């Protein structure tokens, strides 16, 4: 099960933020026009209406992923190896063949 | 594939190189306060595990019993071993004995 | 890397949708995550303050620190026995931490975290779908005396283990509208106690500066077109999308997630013995089980229906 | 006053260790606006008009 | 029969003569702690 955290939007104030590509898992980078960022404590930058707003958004897996993962795999075939129990003339004998 | 399983996968769990398509939509915000508004495909491992069925634990035929470290299955008959013995001559009595 | 010594993070004032006047809402304690993926139904809490740390960080059981709701944003104390948690009935508190708290909850719908104190009674409540989880193949409400005593995970009680990391980062700008008054047109900046002031003004040109002392820096029109706010402030902070990064948005710090899923032998109910009646080429089970009990049958041949 | 969902409206006045409660029968279930069920109201939406 | 009507029987409600065959099974005892564990089948006058 995956976190898809999503950080901290960036703001330019009458200025752009064309993205920069990453590395980092489903990453979405997406450009905002015409948005006035609002904290607590009032409007959070100068320019009256032309911002822009960088979102960025990958994914990342969950703290409890050492635990609860499932892991692929391919199986191409399996050959037996089996314990036996041969006894003879009251000798005994466990082997695996 | 997203809202499926393997929709995030990685080499390993501690591995950096991890790759998804989790099919997720950054939206344009709409209220005043800052947000970042993303609409996201539910986990796929979390709708694997809603509709997994029954594990081979409880479906393998001839009753082979699956244990993991290593994947096996043990303790199952389904054909025969044609075995050859090399019996050693010291276990054979003479039959005046 | 990861460094413990919560004498250089700060919390943050988080943007949640329902405080206790049922509105999209500005609070101290803000839920950001809930991971309900132990054994026992107890649940891990990422609240936007920090627990068990005192006004400057120091380990302080008891006393838990956060932003208050002031122009001059002090970091504040308050108790922890006022920490109340909920989902549909009050649950029991197990483990707190840097952000991080342990708490087992009765099934419910929405997760809430609530200041019960004499004037604040500051609230907030995520969704979460909270269920009665059980381990093993027959239901339960609490693990009964008998049992099988099976491998589940559950999460650690103690602090000291770690189930992975977070990334902090410096704080970026936080705007004030407080220290911008308007007279006669005018534009004044107004800082509290001396305290240093970076402001940023675009009516006439880029304007940056620093001041502690009122300025009618190019006089202006309206404080609606220009900003200032604090620049003493390197006390990292974990990332939140209702926060604003810094320019050098890069990894400042990994805090630790406390309350690892430890693998733990734990009890299931054994169900009633079966009566067995046979029938020439087949069986009868006459099965008495008061819980929903799972039944799995294969035949050992080809095939195993 | 906002209450939960339940089967039962009651009033009580603890005073004088006597409640002097009192309840009556009502069916009252979560009604929700728009065509998406919510606990409670998200941020993001689309305004739409209610009463 | 266990788990249906007439599971415990009496001539009347004072009677000390009282018969039952309920499948009781006494388990053997796991944990530390001293009780008893035991499962019965249901009573089968709550079924009937
Ligand atoms: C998924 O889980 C829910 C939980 O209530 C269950 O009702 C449902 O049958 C499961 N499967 C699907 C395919 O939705
Ligand atoms: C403000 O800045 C001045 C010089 O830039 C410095 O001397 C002073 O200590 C600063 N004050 C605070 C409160 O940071």
């Amino acid at each position: 099960k995956f976190h898809t955290v999503v950080p901290s939007p960036q703001v330019k104030c009458c200025g752009s933020l064309e993205c920069k590509a990453s590395s980092k898992a489903d990453y979405t980078c997406r450009v905002f026009g015409g948005v006035y960022p609002f904290m607590w404590g009032g409007a959070q930058c100068f320019c009256d209406s032309e911002n822009t707003q960088l979102s960025e958004a990958y994914v990342e897996f969950a703290p409890d992923c050492t635990i609860d993962h499932a892991v692929a795999l391919k199986v191409h075939t399996a050959a037996l190896k089996v314990g036996l129990r041969i006894v003879y003339g009251n000798t005994t004998a466990r082997l695996d063949t | 594939n997203p809202g499926a399983f393997g929709d995030i996968q990685a080499s390993s769990l501690d591995a950096t190189d991890i790759v998804a398509r989790t099919d997720i939509r950054l939206l344009k915000p709409s209220v005043k306060n800052i947000h970042v508004p993303y609409t996201q495909a539910v986990s796929g491992y979390e709708m694997w595990k809603n509709n997994s069925g029954r594990p081979l634990q409880e479906t393998a035929p001839f009753g082979c019993k699956i244990e993991v470290e290593p994947l096996r299955a043990t303790n199952c008959a389904y054909g025969h071993i044609p075995i050859s013995i090399d019996i050693p001559d010291a276990a054979f009595v003479r039959s005046s004995e | 890397s990861i460094t413990d010594d919560f004498t250089l993070t700060s919390p943050y004032l988080g943007f949640c949708p329902y405080c206790r006047h049922s509105a999209p809402c500005f609070s101290p304690i803000k839920i950001e995550n809930v991971w309900d993926e132990s054994d026992d139904g107890s649940i891990r809490i990422q609240v936007s303050a920090q627990f068990g740390y005192n006004q400057a960080g120091t380990a302080d059981v008891t006393k838990f620190r956060y932003m208050s709701y002031d122009h001059d944003h002090d970091i504040k104390e308050d108790s922890m026995e006022k920490l109340a948690i909920s989902t549909s009935g009050p649950c029991r508190r197990l483990g707190h931490k840097g952000y991080f708290l342990l708490a087992q909850c009765p099934p419910g719908d929405s997760v809430t975290v609530s200041i019960t104190s004499g004037a604040s009674e500051n609230s907030c409540t995520v969704e979460k779908k909270i269920r009665r989880k059980f381990v093993g193949r027959e239901e339960y409400l609490f693990p009964p005396v008998h049992g099988k005593l099976v491998k589940c995970h559950v999460y650690d009680h103690l602090k000291e283990t770690s189930a992975g990391y977070i990334t902090m980062h410096r704080p970026g700008p936080h705007a004030y509208k407080s220290y911008l008054e308007e007279a006669s047109g005018e534009v004044y900046i107004k800082p509290p106690s001396g305290k240093n002031v970076t402001y940023e003004c675009k009516c006439g040109d880029y304007s940056t500066g620093i001041v502690s002392t009122r300025t009618k820096m190019n006089g202006c029109t309206k404080a609606k077109q220009c900003i200032a706010y604090k620049r003493d402030q390197t006390k990292w902070v974990f990332n939140s999308p209702d926060l604003i990064r810094h320019t050098d948005h890069s990894v400042q710090g990994k805090l630790h997630i406390p309350f690892r899923l430890t693998p733990t032998v734990c009890p299931v109910p054994l169900a009633h013995t079966p009566t067995v009646t046979k029938w020439f080429k087949g069986i009868t089970l006459h099965l008495t089980a008061t819980r929903p009990t799972l039944l799995t049958t294969r035949k050992l041949g080809l095939r195993a229906d």
